[PDB]
RNA sequence: UUGUUAGGACCUAAACUCAAUAACGAAAGUAAUUCUAGUCAUUUAUAAUACACGACAGCUAAGACCCAAACUGGGAUUAGAUACCCCACUAUGCUUAGCCAUAAACCUAAAUAAUUAAAUUUAACAAAACUAUUUGCCAGAGAACUACUAGCCAUAGCUUAAAACUCAAAGGAC
């Protein structure tokens, strides 16, 4: 389901086509940017830990939230045990990894 | 076709080899051979010890004689020489220069994957 | 048997339309070229080009039915005389059993 | 300048001796290690009988017949017969795949003869004779 | 396919199992 | 027995080590195979299970060599943790 | 999938072959990085532009053009 | 504004042609014990093991050369229908880069 | 359109495929200094492919060649020739540790 | 072309062929010179005739 | 009798390594070497009441006989084994002429030309799925690889193949 976004194989390589990029990264910033206008929940997730801290520190400087460890099953299909009656979810989940 | 004769004989003096081969190649000429090359390639040990005619043998000189004849000759030329007394072992083969060395690119990889349907499935 | 049987002194096909060209060559060469220092399967291929020219219009094509049916016939008789010293062959027998019936098909097309 | 495994070529010149014997010239220790006896013959390189031992005629009985303590036993009467008779270095030609195919060679060596090379004859056919049916246990 | 792939009678069988494996150690057949 | 005696399958005694020579040339006969096959020619192998074996044998080689290859792909990768406490 | 291979590849695979990868570094940091093999085939081309169409001319000839620029060129067969 | 086709076809990488016995200048990132992890300008960065010789000269951004061999190690075992990475190149370190 | 797009052709820097120690030679009955290079020196049993590292035609050659040679009085059977002992190593095998 | 040269080589060849006439005299030339078939290769693919 | 024999005879039977190979043949089947003969063009699928073949085992006649070996005999075993184990030996495995036509004869996959998308595990396990074409075959189970009929160097056989009867299951994968 990637080869639409592959520019071509350059010795082995894939290379992605960095002008599909720029009109799909527009679009997804844009709405990242009406959905943090609207004052909505954006969670930055992650499993790299490479970039862990970063990813982190990035949701601190933001404002938002990260969660950059183990992912327990049912944190989203389940909150309300895990996290209280009232919880609010996110309005967005920006996936890095 | 062409043939090519291996053509040991009993160890023997140069007098008595000579005659052997004079002899041997003049078979195959009363057989409707055209013979084209006759080569020696030294007197050595056997590898292993041939009994031929009632005498073992340990040494022997090898013979090569290049020659052309018809295919039902290949059969006569073998009979008769085996009745020779003074050879160990005539073997006739075709010619290995009528075969030519092919030409290979390489080794192509072939994937494990095709290398364990084959053994499993049949 | 068939009235024409190549002789021993034809040369052959490959080096039947080139060695009369040719100002002068040894009685050695052309016995070594002669059909007499062939295998079984060159005699074939002179018997085969003597029928083709005596019953096909164009010798030159091979793919008509005549033709393939004339490459039936040399096999077929080819296959008869195999059987004939070797009795009990059933790998032959069945070869010429099946030529048999592949000439039968196509002489009914070519009807 | 290195020590060969590979035996001396018949025919040739070395300078390989064994108390002044060549090669050739050394006595033949032939150990016919079976599954069930071990028998020992020791020969001279013309082919004379000199010495010979087995676990039965050492005195070992049926399935004792068939260990290795057993050879090791015969190993060292057949040397002892041999010692007397006048050898000192040996050629062990160990055929058979027995218990006792390591342990007669051991008993020839603590018994005062010197095995200067080891070969080994087990038959093995190119295709032969059909072995006997597989044992149903 | 492959992945998915991978009283008397005791005294002879003890006895038997004991012969043959003692001859399988005394080489390298199973392993140097 | 018509070739020449103390050719085939001779190893030399090297300074009085007869073991040594006994254990070499036991590495000998079973490297080139003949210990397997003295031992599986004592019965008769119908030709049937002979295929069989054969099979399992290539089958069960091709195997382990590639999970040989996997744990040896990833031989390198098992270090110490770079990313500690994240 | 296309696979990228550009005019330039037909040049810089005989530049290998010939002499290897330069002695010089390649420094894959540098936006603008100029290597031996890259001088190579900008050499090359220009002479392709003038109008020469024997492929050994335009090999040997760059090869002297970078000699005089000082670049040393070892054509290691090994 | 130049075109990403353009920027491909004259880019580092593209010039480097294959990346077998390739000679590059690396930077060090990060030090785990006597393991670097050093940057070559590629997606993937390489860990080499930090040489016997001039060992405190290998610091955090010292640069280095390297000889490629891959710019990701990634094999296909039996049964899988993807290639396996371990998200790591191949290179074989040389030593320090002269400042000069 | 553009005139840095890649262009169609075949892989410049194809390597090209390994070959044999045997390719391309022609493998005869009476060269037996040859074939006793892919023999066991103390049996004298025909190396496998995984140890002589000839493709399957060269592997079917030789041992074509090692059997008539065997079978026509110019090369022992059960062991290698002494003579040939010295030739160079070709074969993966080791048999001293 | 081919045919042509191929039967001339022969018909070359054909000079040096063995007859009843100097039958002797060649078997005598081929036992003062004896001829070797052997040579050896290298790991790296090298003939080796000694 | 045994061991050894770089002693003689014999040429019975079977073909190590190669073979970690995957070739050939319609299937059965076929791998010691050499030579001779030899596989090949029908567009393709589709055939019996015809023709030609058909592992192993078995019969007929004359040979062969190294070894193996139903069976038979002797020795052990056990609370007793016609068993499993040991020894001896036979039909037989081999050859040359005739017959027998049977295998889980199964890759348990009919033979062909497609396609890899139909937002298709379309049960589950095997071997990803599916379409078109032609023939053969199947229609709950036992009764039944049976009875009878017919064909056949077969005569307990082979191929073809029911009914009464009795039940509400039989059967397959997990
Ligand atoms: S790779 Fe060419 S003949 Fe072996
Ligand atoms: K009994
Ligand atoms: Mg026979
Ligand atoms: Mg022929
Ligand atoms: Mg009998
Ligand atoms: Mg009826």
């Amino acid at each position: 389901f990637m080869e639409p976004y592959i520019f071509g194989n350059r010795l082995g390589q894939d290379i992605i086509d960095l002008d599909q990029t720029a009109l799909n990264l527009q679009l997804a910033l844009n709405f990242t940017a009406h959905v943090a206008y609207r004052k909505g929940i954006i969670l930055f997730v992650s499993r790299n830990r490479q970039f862990s801290h970063l990813i982190e520190t990035t949701a601190q400087a933001c404002g938002e939230y990260a969660h950059t460890r183990y992912f327990k099953g049912g944190l989203l299909t389940n909150a309300q045990l895990l996290f209280g009656p009232s919880v609010r979810l996110p309005d967005l989940i920006i996936f890095l990894h | 076709p062409r043939y090519e004769l291996a053509l040991i004989l009993k160890a023997m003096r140069r007098p008595e080899t000579a005659a052997a081969l004079k002899r041997t190649i003049e078979s195959l000429m009363d057989r409707g051979a055209i013979v084209r090359n006759l080569e020696s390639l030294g007197e050595r040990a056997l590898p292993y010890r041939i009994s031929s005619h009632s005498q073992q043998h340990s040494r022997g000189g090898y013979f090569l004689v290049d020659f052309y004849a018809p295919t039902s000759a290949v059969e006569n030329i073998l009979e008769h020489l085996a009745r020779d007394i003074d050879v160990v072992r005539p073997n006739i083969v075709k010619h290995p220069l009528t075969q030519e060395v092919k030409e290979c690119d390489g080794i192509v990889p072939v994937p494990l994957e095709e290398k364990l349907y084959s053994t499993k499935r049949r | 048997k068939q009235d024409d049987e190549p002789p021993s002194s034809a040369f052959i096909k490959e080096y039947k339309d080139i060695i009369p060209n040719i100002e002068k060559v040894d009685d050695v060469v052309k016995r070594i070229l002669s059909l007499e220092m062939a295998s079984r399967k060159e005699k074939l291929k002179i018997k085969q080009e003597q029928l083709m020219n005596k019953i096909v219009e164009n010798p030159e094509d091979s793919r008509t039915l005549e033709a393939q049916i004339i490459a039936l016939t040399v096999r077929i008789r080819n296959y008869e005389e195999h059987m004939q010293k070797h009795r009990k062959d059933k790998a032959h027998k069945r070869h010429l059993l099946m030529s048999i019936d592949r000439r039968k098909k196509l002489l009914k097309i070519l009807r | 300048s290195r020590f060969s495994l590979y035996p001396p070529v018949p025919g040739q010149e070395s300078s390989l001796q064994w108390a002044g014997m060549k090669f050739e010239d050394v006595p033949i220790a032939h150990i016919k290690a079976t599954y069930n006896n071990t028998q020992i013959q020791v020969v001279s390189a013309t082919n004379a009988s000199l010495a010979r031992a087995s676990c039965g005629t050492e005195g070992f009985r049926n399935a004792k017949k068939g260990t290795g303590i057993a050879a090791q036993t015969a190993g060292i009467a057949a040397a002892a017969k041999a010692t007397g008779k006048g050898v000192t270095h040996i050629r062990v030609v160990v055929k058979g795949m027995g218990p006792g195919r390591w342990s007669a060679i051991k008993g020839l060596t603590m018994g005062g003869l010197e095995v200067i090379s080891i070969t080994d004859n087990t038959p093995v056919p190119h295709x032969g004779c059909r072995p006997r049916k597989a044992r149903r246990l | 396919n492959l992945l998915k792939k991978f009283s008397i009678r005791l005294r002879v069988l003890n006895g038997l199992l004991y012969k043959s494996l003692t001859e399988l150690l005394c080489t390298p057949q199973v392993s140097q | 027995a018509k070739h020449l005696k103390f050719i085939a399958r001779t190893v030399m005694v090297q300074e009085g080590n007869v073991e040594g020579a006994y254990r070499t040339l036991n590495r000998i006969l079973t490297t080139d195979g003949l210990t397997e096959v003295i031992s599986r020619r004592r019965y008769y192998e119908k030709p049937c299970r002979r295929r069989q074996r054969e099979s399992y044998e290539t089958c069960r080689r091709i195997y382990n060599m590639e999970m040989a290859r996997k744990i040896n792909f990833l031989m390198r990768k098992n270090r110490a943790d770079p990313w500690l406490g994240c | 999938i296309q696979d990228i291979f550009y005019q330039e590849d037909q040049i810089r695979a005989k530049f290998f072959a010939t002499y290897g990868s330069g002695q010089k570094a390649f420094d894959l940091f540098n936006p603008n990085f100029k290597s031996t093999c890259q001088r190579f085939v900008e050499k090359y081309t220009e002479l392709q532009n003038l109008g020469e169409t024997d492929e050994e001319k335009l090999f040997v000839e760059t090869g002297k053009a970078l000699l005089a620029e000082g670049i040393i060129l070892r054509r290691v067969r090994e | 504004v130049e075109s990403f086709a353009s920027m491909l076809r004259h880019s580092p990488l593209t010039q480097l042609g294959p990346a077998k016995d390739k000679l590059v200048i690396g930077r060090i990132f990060h030090i785990v014990e006597d393991d670097l992890y050093i940057d070559f300008g590629g997606k993937f960065h390489c860990v080499c093991k930090r040489p016997d010789v001039d060992g405190e000269k290998y610091q955090r951004g010292t640069r280095v050369r390297l000889r490629l061999l891959d710019l990701e190690l990634t094999s296909r075992f039996l049964g899988g229908t993807t290639d396996t990475t371990i998200l790591e190149a191949d290179a074989v370190l040389l030593g320090l880069q002269e400042i000069r | 359109s553009n005139e840095d797009l890649p262009v169609p052709m075949e892989n410049p820097y194809k390597e090209p495929l390994k070959k044999c120690v045997l390719c391309e030679k022609r493998v005869d009955y009476k060269n037996v200094q040859l074939l006793s290079q892919f023999i066991s020196p103390f049996t004298g049993c025909i190396y496998g492919r995984h140890i002589t590292g000839l493709c399957g035609k060269k592997q079917r050659e030789i041992t074509k060649a090692i059997k008539r040679a065997q079978k026509m009085g110019f090369m022992p059977v059960t062991y290698k020739d002494p003579a040939y002992l010295k030739d160079p190593r070709v074969c993966n095998i080791r048999y001293r540790e | 072309q081919l045919k042509e040269q191929e039967v001339l080589k022969l018909q070359e060849e054909a000079k040096n062929f063995i007859t009843r006439e100097n039958l002797e005299a060649r078997i005598e030339e081929a036992l003062d010179s004896p001829k070797s078939y052997n040579w050896a290769v290298t790991k790296e693919g090298q003939v080796v005739r000694n």
